[PDB]
């Protein structure tokens, strides 16, 4: 999307 | 000044000593006799120990 | 002057010859067959803290429960070892204190230091207050060690290279022990209480009789000034610690050194010396922030106390020997058993 | 659970509270040790057997202890001043003789293990007498100190009132002796604060206050893990 | 008994040289820093020379600098002081003294009244 | 493939930093508590920091656990716990740094007063730090509205019509920008006072603490505060995000070395 430190 | 020192030395010289072996034996005998009573040398039961 | 010097030299030579002649063997050889004591891994049962400055003295009472400790903050605290609760905290007129004492009956306590005055405090009295009973004055140097012969007599040592015996009621010295050429920095009463021994800054120790008032024997001593001294429980011997980083044992009858406790690792002088109930474990404090236990007969390091971040100052075992206490400059007093 | 242990606990709590309050009250004052020779004029710098002075500057209290009752042997009782904030060491700069004794005493104080962490404040007293002696020229500092003949005045240094070059040179040589003694074994734990003063000088208290402030700042730097 | 026995000294004409040697007994010589003390008639004790444990560090007094030499022999447990260009003012009793504590940089009471760790000294008159 | 080389290097750097920082934080925590108690009166605050950057580094295994910055995420519980943990720990660490810097400034500027002041407040302040962190992390921790759609594993935590952007801006103002400026001013004044009142390496550490601990590692926000509008492609976005993320953990690793290990107290204890 991305959202904060985690990325998918 | 020096008269007092030499008098003290003369008084100290006039003393009767014992051999080292006898003193060592006396110390060893005292240590052996009082070894069991000593809690530091031989640890005492925890229940008896106030600390 | 020349004749007196020659006579003194001749007497010293004769005394040295007699001392060397009367020597069967070393103490180590006789005690070789003795079984080693073993690793003495003492544990800090309790810590008292509370003090705010360096603790300079400590002395167990006869009751084996109450121990009095003086600090250079101006406080004299009477701790109860079992419950670690304070009983009496006496403020001090002079903030500089170097010695403390506890009466055998437990009624009185004594303190002294740079003020050159041996202050006495009465604990058990009407109205339930701690007040100065008598102040002893007359010393020209700093008070270093005071002990109670009884409830009415105190033996003190000063930096005036002198010791004194006092009558509390009279307030005046009844006997003056002179002869030392250095600051007498320790004083341990004998169990018989009719004799005592004092080590001075001149690297020597002297035995004294309270009634006679004259020195009985003088020992060669260490290579440096003596900081601590203690009396063997038997009463015919005494230990001595000095800044030479070595401990020594002397016998009154032998009139010579018996055993030397030293190690190549330690280069720090002694500050406090005490003997266990049986006399088998000689506990000493070193200025490298720890304490060492030695075997009196075997002359070996049985264990180490450690646990102090600063130089230790006072060491003492209780009469029944059930515990030991160490007070250091950390302002923490640790009881080991 | 019995009344005895409860009373003992209450006594312990009250005594601990009193001790904490007394320590909090006492920790405010800063403790100083006055040390000097008989001829150094130690008594009049700031304006039984141990004398005490207590003065307040900038709403802070300084308590200074001087010892005179001891029998000329300081190797043992000087350890009692292990916790003092500073040692005010006064030295008679006027007397060319006996100055080596002052240097040796300063070195012995500096190299002591129990005084290593303690900082000293140097007071070169009787400055005007030294200036008068230099002006007269009857006594030569070269005789007592042969290294003074080759000592040139520092280039960056400059006196405030514009003193005579001989006086400035002598003063800087005297101060350099003490600072060279200090820097040899200072190792950063403690640092000397040399000063010049006279018997009529009045701002000694302010100098002492500033030096104590600097010492406490260094202590806070070492204590607050600021290196 | 930490005895210190001095040897040497006596009447010396001005400009002369003399060696004063003190032997030691009762203590380990190498551990202790050694010092010399002078006492002139009508004058107090004064430090005149110092030598460390290993003999590397060495210090003199400004008055005697360039004319006095201090030497330390650990093997023989002795301390020597060579004296060159002896001045008339340099007439005094010399005491060869020991630092109070071993393995110690500081020496407080080397020059003091009734100090135990010093010898009887020898008198040098010029 | 060549496109995954950057992600692999980022992951290896993150793992190495995590290991080094965890080791350093554990060693600092054990050393300060066991030995450095009487000295280093700041120790309690240090302990807080030693705790904070510990838990923060626990996020490093989870970040690389996202199938090598791709594919699979843990789920509702993972995202919900990790977001709250990260926010709370970051706020606690930054506030601990601010309090420690303020105490250093008070000590340097007012040496007599700090020595002549009771130290019973510190513990309270320490707890307050975490409490403040809670006040900043509680709305976020509950705001996670789970994975919704599109990417089958990406949680889309926007409780409101993109109002989370305003809360992120508020957190940027109150957590990194505010304390960052406070630390900057306090350390600048401390350095000026020390230089004026002395020296007539410590200031190097003072400047490094400011610049690193507050500004350069804390540049992840400069990306995320662009939630308003910013052009990006997914390949570039993932790389930029994982590059910016590692800097915060680098700061977490740098804190114990600058605060405890390099000081003279630990050198003496060594
Ligand atoms: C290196 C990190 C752990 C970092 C750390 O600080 N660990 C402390 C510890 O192991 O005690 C671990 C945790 C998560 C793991 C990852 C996840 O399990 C996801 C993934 C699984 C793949 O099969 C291999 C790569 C990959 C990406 C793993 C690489 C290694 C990882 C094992
Ligand atoms: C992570 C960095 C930003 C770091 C920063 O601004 N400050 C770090 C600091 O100094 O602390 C970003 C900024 C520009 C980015 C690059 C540019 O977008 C150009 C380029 C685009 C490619 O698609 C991917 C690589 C590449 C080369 C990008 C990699 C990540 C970069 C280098």
């Amino acid at each position: 999307d991305v959202f904060w430190k985690y990325c998918v | 000044q020096a008269r007092k020192l030499v008098e003290q030395l003369k008084m100290e010289a006039n003393i009767d000593r014992i051999k080292v072996s006898k003193a060592a034996a006396d110390l060893m005998a005292y240590c052996e006799a009082h070894a069991k009573e000593d809690p530091l040398l031989t640890p005492v039961p925890a229940s008896e120990n106030p600390f | 002057l020349d004749q007196l010097r020659q006579e003194a030299e001749q007497l010293k030579n004769q005394i040295r010859d007699a001392r060397k002649a009367c020597a069967d063997a070393t103490l180590s050889q006789i005690t070789n067959n003795i079984d080693p004591v073993g690793r003495i891994q003492m544990r800090t049962r309790r810590t008292l803290r509370g003090h705010l400055a360096k603790i300079y003295a400590m002395h167990w009472g006869t009751d084996s429960r109450l121990l009095v400790s003086a600090s250079q903050d101006g406080k004299l605290i009477i701790w109860d070892s079992y419950t670690t609760n304070k009983v009496h905290a006496i403020p001090l007129r002079s903030s500089w204190v170097m010695t403390c004492a506890y009466a055998p009956s437990g009624n009185y306590v004594a303190c002294g230091g740079l003020d050159n005055i041996c202050s006495i405090y009465n604990l058990k009295t009407r109205e339930g207050n701690v007040r100065v009973s008598r102040e002893l004055a007359g010393h020209t140097g700093y008070l270093s060690c005071c002990r109670f012969l009884d409830d009415n007599q105190i033996v003190t040592s000063s930096g005036d290279t002198t010791c004194a015996l006092w009558d509390i009621e009279t307030g005046q010295q009844t006997t003056t022990f002179t002869g030392h050429t250095g600051d007498v920095m320790s004083l341990s009463l004998a169990p018989d209480t009719r004799l005592f021994v004092s080590g001075a800054c001149d690297a020597s120790a002297k035995l004294w009789d309270v009634r006679e008032g004259m020195c009985r024997q003088t020992f060669t001593g260490h290579e440096s000034d003596i900081n601590a001294i203690c009396f063997f429980p038997n009463g015919n011997a005494f230990a001595t610690g000095s800044d030479d980083a070595t401990c020594r044992l002397f016998d009154l009858r032998a009139d010579q050194e018996l055993m030397t406790y030293s190690h190549d690792n330690i280069i720090c002088g002694i500050t406090s010396v005490s003997f266990s109930k049986s006399g088998r474990l000689l506990l000493a404090g070193y200025d490298d922030f720890n304490c060492n236990v030695w075997d009196a007969l075997k002359a070996d390091r049985a264990g180490v106390l450690a646990g102090h971040d600063n130089r230790v100052s006072c060491l003492g075992v209780t009469d029944d020997g059930m515990a030991v206490a160490t007070g250091s400059w950390d302002s923490f007093l640790k009881i080991w058993n | 659970v019995s009344a005895e242990d409860k009373a003992a606990a209450e006594r312990s709590k009250m005594i601990d509270k009193n001790l904490r309050e007394d320590g909090e009250k006492a920790r405010r004052t800063l403790r100083l040790l006055l040390l000097g020779a008989d001829n150094s004029g130690k008594s009049t710098i700031v304006k039984s057997g141990i004398f005490e002075t207590k003065f307040q500057v900038d709403k802070v209290n300084f308590h200074m202890f001087d010892v005179g009752g001891q029998r000329d042997e300081r190797r043992k009782w000087i350890q009692c001043f292990n916790d003092v904030t500073a040692i005010i060491f006064v030295v008679d700069s006027s007397d060319y003789n006996r100055l080596q004794e002052a240097l040796n005493d300063f070195k012995s104080i500096w190299n002591n293990r129990w005084l290593r962490t303690i900082s000293v404040i140097l007071f070169l007293n009787k400055q005007d007498l030294l200036a008068e002696k230099v002006l007269a020229g009857k006594s030569k500092i070269e005789d007592y100190f042969p290294e003074f003949a080759r000592y040139t005045t520092p280039e960056d240094a400059t006196p405030e009132p514009g003193e005579d070059p001989r006086v400035t040179r002598a003063k800087y040589f005297i101060r350099k002796e003490f600072v060279d003694i200090s820097t040899a074994s200072g190792d950063g734990r403690h640092i000397c604060y040399p000063h010049f003063t006279c018997a009529v000088d009045t701002e000694n208290a302010r100098r002492i206050f500033n030096d104590c402030k600097d010492i406490i700042l260094q202590m806070n730097l070492r204590e607050y893990n600021l290196v | 008994q930490v005895q210190l026995q001095e040897s040497g000294g006596g009447l010396v004409q001005p400009g002369g040289s003399l060696r004063l040697s003190c032997a030691a007994s009762g203590f380990t010589f190498s551990n202790y820093k050694m010092n010399w003390v002078r006492q002139a008639p009508g004058k107090g004790l004064e430090w005149v020379s110092d030598i460390s444990q290993s003999g590397a560090s060495i210090s003199y007094t400004g008055s005697v600098k360039g004319r006095f030499t201090i030497s330390r022999d650990n093997a023989k447990n002795t301390l020597y002081l060579q004296m060159n260009s002896l001045k008339p003012e340099d007439t005094a009793v010399y005491y060869c003294a020991r630092c109070p504590a071993p393995f110690t940089r500081d020496c407080f009471d080397v020059t003091s009244t009734t100090y135990a760790y010093r010898g009887q000294g020898t008198q040098v008159t010029v | 493939l060549e496109d995954l080389v950057a992600t692999g290097t980022i992951g290896t750097l993150l793992s190495a930093m995590g290991v080094v920082g965890v080791v350093g934080n554990a060693y600092t925590l054990v050393v300060t508590c066991r030995s450095l108690r009487a000295v280093a009166s700041m120790y309690v605050y240090v302990v807080n920091l030693a705790l904070a950057d510990l838990l923060y580094l626990l996020s490093i295994p989870f970040i690389v656990a996202t199938y090598v910055t791709k594919e699979w995420h843990f789920g509702d519980v993972g995202c919900r716990v990790l977001f709250g943990l990260d926010f709370l720990t970051m706020h606690a660490s930054i506030f601990t740094l601010t309090v420690m810097s303020s105490e250093r400034y008070a000590a340097v500027l007012r040496p007599l007063d700090t020595v002549q002041r009771p130290k019973g407040y510190r513990k309270l302040l320490a707890l307050g730090t975490w409490l403040l962190a809670l006040l900043l992390t509680l709305p976020v921790m509950l705001a996670m509205r789970l994975v919704r759609r599109g990417p089958k594993s990406l949680c889309l935590p926007a409780w409101g019509p993109r109002a989370h952007r305003a809360y992120l801006t508020l957190l940027f103002a109150t957590s990194i920008a505010g304390p960052g400026l406070l630390i900057g001013l306090l350390y600048a004044r401390l350095a000026r006072a020390y230089r004026r009142s002395q020296r007539a390496l410590r200031l190097v550490l003072g400047i490094v603490l400011l610049f690193w601990a507050c500004f350069l590692p804390f540049w992840l926000w400069q990306l995320l505060a662009q939630y308003h509008q910013a052009p990006l492609a997914p390949r570039t976005a993932r790389i930029v995000n994982y590059l910016t993320t590692c800097l915060t953990y680098g700061n977490s690793c740098a804190n114990p070395f600058l605060y405890t290990l390099l000081t003279r107290n630990y050198r003496d204890h060594l």
